[PDB]
RNA sequence: CUCUAACUAUAAAAAUCUCUCUUCUC
């Protein structure tokens, strides 16, 4: 190792308002939390790829000022009883993190998947739309 | 109809002596001269714009580039 | 800054959009000609044009 | 001549609430003039114009009338604004009302002063309104004091 | 330069060195180059022409509009209204007067001014209507270089038209003013103002 | 009349199975009737494979895949293009649509 | 006569409708 100060990217991409939240190896210390809704107007495109793109540029700049040069991606879906499929923005967030000079190591998916749900929201017939 | 323009006379229908010294003083220093350029400076009505513009072809105060009708294109004499 | 970049199309990926009036192409940068994007164009294009982009991280998404 | 903006600078800030008089509407949006500040133009887009679905624009905007808005982006080189209208909270409009009303009072008083003295509002504002706004945050409280304490 | 004797006496300036085709026998097509690299091949300065008037079949195939001389396209876009729609000799005269006026102001051979104004006044990113009815959206997209040329010509002529309407200035003078202002980035120009405002809309609607 | 001799469920000898929820609309649908699609995909698509490869430590890092079995509803399956209405003589065929790529 | 690899990603609103029906025998 050439002293690559490591962090974990720890992206959380729901179906709305994806999250980019870099932390140290322990994860107890949080730096550069800037989210998707932080930077986009429409309130409906918080999940849009452009939202995660700008959020990723901001976290990259902040972490580069910090001294962390390489990050560990921990992609998370909304998880739980919910859809638990990765959000649209998270992939753009990861791509923009990998663009802005940062080095990338050990991509992991850490979505909370249950041994079963307690109960899924929507009723027996579900969302009728 | 709707007189919201609120325009004034805004045009020298008849040339006055001081306005004559004005036309002559910036007869040069107006590096491009035309009827619209002349009336832009509030000092000519527009019919006498042609009169003053044609008179300036007396002692070569300005040179013609093209003398097509409906307009004129004049530059300073150098 | 003024990060205006250029991109020469290498292929045109049909015409998209609900209107049917926009197209989708695969552009490759004047620099680093091994780095390509897919981008949406609004107008007539063919293999050879040089688009001007104010972005480089954006990728085209099919318009519905 | 009504000019020389209320605040200490002619340009807006990034988050503020403001009130606007509409001047016209184009297809992509309306580039309108700010009244909380002096005269600088800026866009309000249809997608961020109405709260509900944008079925009509004539009923909502009512060009020539006064509305509440906010500002999201600013052009600080020659002057251009990006504004928003749907993101006006139920509490935002009330304080916009009071702020514009006090500003309108302090504007009309000094506009009368300029008209009676035939001197541009710029110099009068720089000589009187600006130091008072510096001292007490707003000149209207200073006017109330001058009514009471001279 | 070697005046050829003939039973018909063509004027000397028309006989001087005419392997040196000029636009109106006044402006050289050489020395004129396109600053931008994207819009080259969509601005036709390569072929010399003695008049900005050619009965060319420039609307038969798809992309021949590029091969039309750029000054000719400006002329054809000037003749745009019901009151004056077929009149093109008038458009040629207007363009000739505009070129002379631009030569007067900041000599800067007026073809180069035309080219620079066209380069500057064309938008580089635009929007399209993509909203599915219930939600109205404009999606930011890129513009073809040919459409950049077309749009630049369109706003230049539109600004000239709206400036000339019920105004003292002639159409040639207003067109020259717009071309001069769009040669630089002067926001006073209507065409450049529309370009900037459309681009900033498109930025606002990524 | 019977549109499907299998009744769609594919149960034939159980009486009752435990229902599962729809991924889109959360419809409590029996686990055999529900359409199950195994989405195995790349955690980073081909749009960013080059970028990640250039900007990653651990040379020749085998990037991981992501696996999810999606339990669609059936109204959702018709609507989300997952499954399509078929000809009455074509409903016979149960083999998957012939190996999209070889 | 020998063979299991590639892929995503749309759910705004839309209610109702007064006639009248007519033969096949080479
Ligand atoms: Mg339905
Ligand atoms: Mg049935
Ligand atoms: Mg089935
Ligand atoms: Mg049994
Ligand atoms: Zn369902």
């Amino acid at each position: 190792d050439n002293s690559q100060v490591f962090g974990v990217a720890r992206i959380f991409a729901s179906f709305n308002d994806t999250f980019v939240h870099v932390t140290d190896l322990s994860g107890r210390e949080t730096i550069a939390r800037v989210t998707g809704g932080m930077k986009v107007k429409a309130d409906r495109d918080e999940s849009s790829p452009y939202a995660a793109m700008l959020a990723a540029q901001d976290v990259a700049a902040k972490c580069k000022e910090v001294g962390i040069t390489a990050v560990h991606i921990k992609i998370r879906a909304t998880g739980g009883t919910r859809s638990k499929t990765p959000g649209p923005g998270g992939q753009a967030a990861l791509r923009a993190l990998a663009r802005s000079g940062l080095r990338i190591g050990r991509i992991e998916d850490v979505t909370p998947v249950p041994s079963d749900s307690t109960r899924k929201k929507g009723g027996r017939r579900g969302r009728r739309l | 109809s709707k007189k919201s323009h609120k325009d004034k006379a805004k045009h020298a229908v008849v040339l006055d002596q001081d306005k004559f010294d004005r036309i002559m003083k910036e007869a040069p220093t107006y590096r491009y001269v035309s009827v619209s350029v002349l009336v832009d400076r509030f000092k000519l009505g527009g019919s006498l714009a042609r009169v003053a513009l044609r008179h300036l072809e007396n002692e070569g105060i300005i040179k013609p580039v093209s003398k097509h009708s409906k307009q004129a294109i004049y530059t300073r004499a150098t | 800054k003024t990060p205006v970049t250029l991109a020469k199309v290498i292929k045109v990926l049909g015409r998209t959009g609900s209107r049917g009036g926009v197209t989708q192409v695969r552009v490759e940068f004047l620099e680093d000609t091994t780095r390509t994007i897919v981008r949406n164009v609004k107008g007539p294009v063919r293999e050879g044009d040089i688009l001007v982009l104010m972005e480089s991280e954006r990728e085209a998404r099919r318009l519905r | 001549t009504s000019h020389c903006r209320f605040y200490e600078n002619k340009y807006p800030e990034i988050d503020d609430i403001v009130m606007v008089n509409v001047q016209q509407i184009a297809e992509m949006g309306a580039y309108v003039k700010l009244l909380e500040y002096d005269n600088i133009e800026g866009m309000i887009l249809l997608s961020e114009l109405s709260r509900r679905r944008i079925r009509s624009i004539q009923k909502l905007i009512r060009v020539g009338k006064n509305d509440v808005a906010v500002v999201l982006r600013v052009d600080k080189e020659k002057g251009y604004i990006d504004l928003s209208k749907r993101r006006v909270s139920s509490e935002d409009i009330i304080k916009c009302e009071e702020k514009y009303q006090k500003s309108k009072t302090v504007h009309s008083i000094l506009r009368y002063c300029a008209e009676k003295f035939q001197i541009p509002l710029e110099e009068l504002y720089k000589t009187i309104a600006w130091p008072l706004s510096r001292k007490f945050g707003h000149a209207y409280e200073a006017f109330k004091l001058s009514i009471i304490d001279e | 330069f070697v005046p050829v004797e003939l039973a018909t006496t063509i004027p000397v300036e028309i006989q001087q060195a005419q392997q040196e085709i000029k636009l109106f026998n006044k402006w050289s097509f050489e020395d004129v180059e396109v600053k931008d690299a994207s819009l080259v091949d969509y601005i036709q300065i390569s072929k010399p022409i003695y008049v900005a008037h050619t009965a060319g079949r420039y609307a038969n195939k798809r992309f021949r509009k590029a091969q039309c001389p750029i000054v000719e396209r400006l002329t054809n876009s000037l003749m745009m209204n019901g009151r004056n729609n077929g009149k093109k000799l008038k458009a040629v005269r207007i363009v000739k007067h505009t070129l002379e006026i631009i030569n007067v102001l900041t000599d800067q051979n007026p073809l180069q001014v035309v080219v620079d104004a066209i380069i500057n006044s064309g938008p580089r990113e635009d929007t399209t209507r993509v909203g599915g009815g219930g939600a109205a959206r404009r999606q930011a997209v890129d513009v073809s270089p040919l459409r950049r040329v077309n749009q630049s010509i369109a706003l230049l002529t539109i600004g000239a038209r709206e400036a000339a309407f019920r105004n003292i200035k002639t159409i040639a003078e207003t067109l020259a003013e717009e071309l001069i202002n769009a040669a630089k980035g002067s926001s006073t120009s209507y065409a450049i103002k529309k370009k900037d405002e459309l681009e900033r809309v498109a930025k606002s609607n990524r | 009349p019977k549109k499907r001799a299998s009744n769609g469920r594919n149960k034939k000898g159980r009486g009752h199975v435990k229902p599962v929820r729809c991924v889109n609309c959360s419809r409590s649908v029996p686990k055999d009737k529900a359409i199950k699609r195994m989405a195995i995909r790349n955690i980073v698509e081909a749009a960013a494979i080059r970028d990640l490869s250039e900007a990653s430590v651990y040379a020749e890092y085998a990037l991981p895949k992501t696996y999810n079995k999606l339990h669609y509803c059936i109204s959702c399956a018709i609507h989300a293009r997952i499954v399509r209405v078929r000809s009455r003589t074509d409903r016979r065929i149960r083999a998957p649509p012939q190996r999209p790529r070889f």
